């Protein structure tokens, strides 16, 4: 089930280079795929997402007319066709794949992302969380803040949680308030309602620290939040 | 010799008969004779499923009261979600001949069988986001007409070779055999403690399993035919069994007689399916005269109809909650009513 | 929403499969067969190409799937109605079982028990449009046992001679002569031929006129 | 045949050999779980569409 | 050079034509075989129109577009019926913009009948040639060509009301209409002509495949009967009409004005016929009737 993608490395710019990823081990012609780029020192940041079968294609601001991204699902492949770098557009890309029917887990899975590094009406998730000190075997809860209501009618607060361990992929922890993702243990828990969340540990690990992130899936273009490393 | 234990059998028959005539103290019709009716029950069909191309079958609904599966002979099994009436998932048989349904308590797993004498179990929560096939019940030997998930591991399935069956999903191998009808077995309806269940076959009877014994506790007889559908009443004290006699009838386990009989000079046709209401006190029964019935469940009194099918209801179900009521039919066509 | 928005795309994108494996489907045609143990099914079987036995073939363009139901063993009353909106009932008689009996019955003709089950089917309310292909197998087995056994073992009255000809046209007809829904079905008999592979022909030439009749019925020039 | 008779007599035996309650009690008991759950039912007692989920 | 200024009477007394300022035998006649024809159109076509609507089984194209027929010719109906208290003295009576009402209806809807009757040939030859059983048919396909029959008659019976007619050129225009052209007589009529030449040859493959397949293996004395009697009501309810315009806009000094009040009572007597043409056959729909 894992993904792999290629490309990426030095590129004057200007130049034009093209990003593949090629999906291995699960059905990748009924998956909605994205890309999420992260900055060197910087979080987490959307830029691009295929619906299934090539029906829906969005953009970010910061990418929007300038990124192409296209599927070849006999191949079981990603790409993305980048125009013009900008010096801005230094980030590791990781590629993230989603399922949308009732009751599923979207960006569950994320792969290894590449290293690019080019030569020289929108939400906003706010958490003033960083470098917390925590010892293992405490309780920690890392807050978040919306700019909106994230409670939709139905009654899906559409928030999701995030965990990259370092020098890892981020991993799904919780993909709705209140929910708990697959292969995750029960220590995790998430309680909040409208513009407040929380993100409660019970007990942790060494191998749980890391930075912790935020997203929103109420509208596009999925803004995330800063990190929220914990300290130890 | 066979005459002596036949001679014999027959006396056995007698002291049930007469046991049961000594506790027949008062009709159920006499003793609710004061209470107040129900009132015209008008049930409007707010969703309507399409996207089944052949007569359905079967339809369970889920434990959360929103998803539910339907099955047909397009060789299709989908998984619905009834408040957006969008398609979760369209799974592919092996066999176009389906004839049963069940979806697990946890949501987890569907289950579908039919004349391959198979009972195929599909798990739903895959890594690899595509419905897979995880087991082949294979032990009967003729169609199974029922099956009835108790855990994500117990399975039991009621077939035309005249025997039920608890299974074991993961070795595959048939826990306990349940024999003793004499006839093809229909429909099988599982307890509310998931300790016992009734099965109804084509001899006209019914029969009171134990699922960890193994051995018929109690028979009812009263119809005239074969018996098509069957449900507990919700406390699990009670059931009701549609047959081809077009008579409904609620059963007692305790007193081991029959209370009911839910009959119209109106309807000849045969009952195909029946469910309760969350308060037992409205049995829906969907008949071949293509419409549904509703009866008052304590009065015997058809208090509505819920008529909005071209074909035969093939299947008939209600949410746990009770908050609506799903009837398939041959039209091809799943009707959420409310 | 923006995952409710996703969510219908699957829908839609269900709904399309459906449509292709349904206009897939249509195309196929689907052919029920039945007959007594013996009556050669198992031969036009192999001709041609526990539970419902499927066979698929091609022939001149078009799909046939041929459902061997012989297997199932229980009370057809609850299953039969599965198989309406076949193309055509496939129904095997062995016609050397005139002078025989079953091994259970005492002198209960096989050939009078294959018109009791024609008569079942060709008169089922399941079956009233239902068109019936009728093959009539072992003809050449049939043909060196009527020269030497009288045909009135099966048939108290016969006028006729033990003539193959005669013999087998007289069985025809009396099948023939058990659907009451003379101008609702018609039956397409035919005497099986081994080695010229005529039997798939036949099938195929007795399918099209059901499907030009239909097709003549719903257009309204008929 | 006389396996499938002897396992037969044993069974309505069985059958025969269990505490009967009178349907007057039973008949009650039904009419009291109906009326105990009445105002719970959908079904019966429509809901007004700001909670009727359909 | 072109004239909206002068009446009726200019026109007529350009052209061969006689305006009839006194009622007449012949008129009087002719308004009652009319106004009977027109009777008789408008209540067969309700029944018609009752009948596929109020059945669940006569749910499917093949009715719609027949429904769609029986329409069409409740339009030419009605359109005969204003052609009438219109004729003899009452012409007089009439404007160029209100006569181009009158014209135009009647082409309108006898076009809209000749499309829905070559629609029907072309749905009979798809439905005969598939190879499938069921076909659980969608209603995509009837509502389009619905909509192109109707379309086209309108567009046909508006084009001489608007543009294509001799308000512009006098000398060179129609004997009978004395305002439509030789040009837009000669396009009907070649339109009609190849429409039933296009009818004739669908048919012709329909009779020509069932022969062949189901001789392979009584329907043949019902389809023939059947296509004949189809081809023949077209034939001799229009051969008449499109051979008289033919003769007015080809051949100068036939004395073609004699024969074309009855004429055109045949024309719609096609619609008259057409209801039952198209009902006898099916004997559960023919029943429905009461
Ligand atoms: C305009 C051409 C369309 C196409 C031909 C229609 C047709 C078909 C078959 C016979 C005739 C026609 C029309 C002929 C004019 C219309 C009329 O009404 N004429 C009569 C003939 O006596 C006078 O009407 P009026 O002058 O008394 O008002």
């Amino acid at each position: 089930v894992q993904l792999v993608e290629s490309g990426g490395g030095l590129v004057q710019p200007g130049g034009s280079r093209k990003l593949s990823c090629s999906a291995s081990g699960f059905a990748f012609s009924s998956f909605g795929m994205h890309w999420v780029r992260q900055a060197p020192e910087k979080g987490l940041e959307w830029v691009a997402y295929i619906s299934s079968g090539s029906g829906t294609i969005y953009y970010a601001d910061t990418v929007k007319g300038r990124f192409t991204i296209s599927r070849d699902d006999p191949k079981n492949t990603l790409f993305l066709q980048m125009t013009s770098l900008r010096s801005e557009d230094t980030a590791m890309y990781y590629c993230v794949r989603s399922i949308y029917y009732y009751g599923s887990s979207p960006f569950d899975f994320w792969g290894q992302g590449t290293t690019l590094t080019v030569s020289s009406s929108d939400i906003v998730m706010t958490q003033a969380t960083s470098s917390v000190p925590v010892t293992p075997g405490e309780s920690v809860s890392i807050s978040c803040r919306s700019s909106k209501s994230l409670l939709h009618s139905n009654g899906n607060t559409y928030l999701y949680w995030f965990l990259q361990r370092p020098g890892q992929s981020p991993q799904l922890l919780i993909y709705r308030m209140s929910n708990l993702a697959s292969g995750v243990p029960d220590r995790f828990s998430g309680s909040g309602s409208g513009t407040a969340f929380t993100l409660t540990i019970s007990r942790l690990e060494a191998e749980d620290v890391g930075v912790y992130y935020c997203m929103q899936h109420l509208e596009y273009p999925l803004t995330f939040g800063a990190g929220t490393k914990l300290e130890l | 010799e066979l005459d002596q234990l036949r001679q014999e059998a027959e006396q056995l028959k007698n002291q049930i008969r007469d046991a049961r005539k000594a506790c027949a103290d008062a009709t159920l019709s006499q003793i609710t004779n004061n209470i107040d009716p129900v009132g015209r029950i008008q049930m409007r069909t707010r969703r309507t499923l399409r996207g089944h191309l052949a007569k359905i079958y079967a339809m369970h609904w889920g434990t959360d009261s929103r998803l539910l599966v339907s099955a047909s002979q397009d060789g299709k099994l989908i998984i619905w979600d009834s408040y957006t009436t969008n398609k979760v998932h369209a799974i592919p048989l092996r066999s176009s001949w389906v004839m049963t349904c069940a979806y697990a308590p946890s949501g987890n797993y569907v289950a579908c069988g039919g004349l391959d004498n198979i009972c195929s179990i599909y798990n739903l929560k895959t890594r690899e986001g595509n419905v897979r096939v995880s087991r082949e019940l294979a032990g009967h030997t003729g169609y199974l007409s029922c099956c009835r998930f108790l855990d994500d591991n117990q399975i039991v399935t009621s077939s035309g070779d005249t025997t039920c069956a608890l299974w074991d999903i993961e070795t595959g191998q048939q826990t306990t055999t349940f024999t003793g009808h004499t006839g093809d077995v229909m429909s099988l309806s599982l307890a509310p403690d998931t300790r016992l269940f009734v099965s109804g076959a084509c001899d006209a009877s019914a029969k009171l399993w134990d699922v960890r014994e193994g051995m018929c506790r109690q028979t009812f007889t009263g119809h005239e035919s074969d018996i098509n559908a069957i449900c507990f009443f919700p406390n699990g004290n009670a059931f009701a069994t549609g047959s081809d006699d077009a008579t409904c009838r609620l059963f007692d386990l305790r007193a081991d007689q029959e209370l009911m009989t839910y009959s119209h000079d109106n309807i000849i046709c045969g009952i195909t399916s029946v469910s309760f209401s969350k308060s037992g006190r409205l049995l829906l029964a969907g008949y071949d005269d293509f419409n549904c019935n509703v009866w008052d469940a304590l009065k015997a009194d058809r208090a509505g109809v819920l008529a909005g099918h071209d074909n035969r209801v093939s299947c008939l179900g209600v949410t746990d909650d009770g908050m609506a009521v799903a009837t398939g039919s041959w039209d091809s066509f799943l009707k959420i009513w409310n | 929403s923006a995952e409710d928005k996703a969510a219908v795309e699957r829908s839609k994108m269900i709904d399309r499969n459906l449509r292709e494996d349904g206009e897939k489907a249509a195309r196929e045609v689907k052919l029920l067969l039945l007959g007594a143990g013996e009556s050669g099914k198992s031969t036009i079987v192999k001709q041609m190409k526990t539970g419902i036995v499927e066979t698929h073939f091609t022939f001149k363009d078009l799909h046939f799937k041929m459902f061997d139901v012989g297997g199932q063993r229980s009370e057809r009353k609850k299953w039969i109605h599965c198989f309406e909106g076949v193309t055509a009932i496939i129904f095997c008689v062995a016609l050397s079982d005139y002078d025989l009996v079953l091994a259970e019955d005492e002198e209960m003709n096989r050939m009078h028990e294959s018109m009791k089950l024609f008569d079942s089917i060709c008169n089922n309310k399941w079956f009233t449009d239902t068109s019936i292909i009728l093959f009539l197998n072992k003809k050449d087995l049939f043909e060196e046992k009527i020269k030497k056994s009288p045909l009135t073992i099966c048939y108290p009255e016969y006028a006729g001679s033990n003539t193959y000809e005669e013999a087998a046209a007289y069985i025809q007809c009396q099948f023939e002569d058990l659907n009451k829904r003379k101008d609702t079905k018609e039956i397409y008999t035919h005497f099986t031929c081994a080695t010229d592979t005529k039997n798939v022909q036949f099938v195929f030439d007795a399918v099209t006129d059901v499907i030009i009749k239909n097709n003549l019925k719903d257009c309204g020039l008929f | 045949s006389i396996a499938q008779a002897r396992k037969l007599v044993e069974q309505l035996k069985m059958e025969a050999n269990i505490d009967r309650i009178k349907v007057s009690k039973a008949a009650a008991d039904l009419m009291a779980y109906c009326e105990a759950h009445a105002k719970e039912d959908p079904l019966l007692t429509p809901v007004p569409a700001s909670e009727n989920p359909f | 050079q072109c004239f909206y200024n002068e009446s009726i009477a200019f026109f007529y007394n350009r052209s061969g034509k006689h305006l009839a300022t006194e009622w007449n035998t012949v008129s009087k006649l002719v308004m009652g075989l009319g106004i009977t024809v027109c009777i008789f159109i408008m209540l067969a076509n309700l029944l018609v129109m009752v009948a596929i609507y109020v059945n669940r089984r006569f749910h499917f194209p093949i009715y719609y577009l027949m429904a769609n027929l029986a329409a069409a010719d409740f339009f030419a109906g009605l359109a005969y019926f204003y052609l009438m208290f219109n004729t003899g003295p009452n012409t007089r009576r009439l404007t160029v913009s209100t006569w181009l009402l009158r014209q135009g209806l009647i082409d309108t809807s006898l076009t809209a009948s000749v499309a829905n009757l070559l629609a029907i040939a072309i749905e009979r030859h798809i439905t005969v040639f598939r190879m499938q059983l069921h076909t659980r048919m969608s209603n995509r396909r009837v509502v389009v060509v619905i909509v192109v029959i109707w379309t086209m008659a309108i567009v046909m019976g508006a084009i001489p009301s608007v543009g294509w007619n001799c308000i512009c050129d006098i000398e060179n225009c129609s004997n009978m209409a004395p305002l439509y052209s030789d040009s837009y007589l000669v396009f009907w009529a070649i339109f009609n002509l190849v429409t039933f030449v296009v009818m004739v040859v669908l048919y012709a493959h329909i009779f020509g495949y069932v022969r062949q397949r189901t001789m392979r293996m009584d329907t043949m004395m019902s389809l023939l009967k059947t296509v004949v009697i189809v081809l023949g009501a077209f034939i001799i309810c229009w051969t008449p009409g499109l051979v008289l315009l033919l003769l007015d806009v080809c051949c100068p000094q036939c004395d073609v004005l004699a024969y074309e009040k009855f004429f055109l009572l045949l024309a719609e007597f096609n619609s008259a016929m057409n209801p039952i043409i198209y009902s006898y056959r099916d004997k559960e729909m023919s029943a429905t009737f009461r």
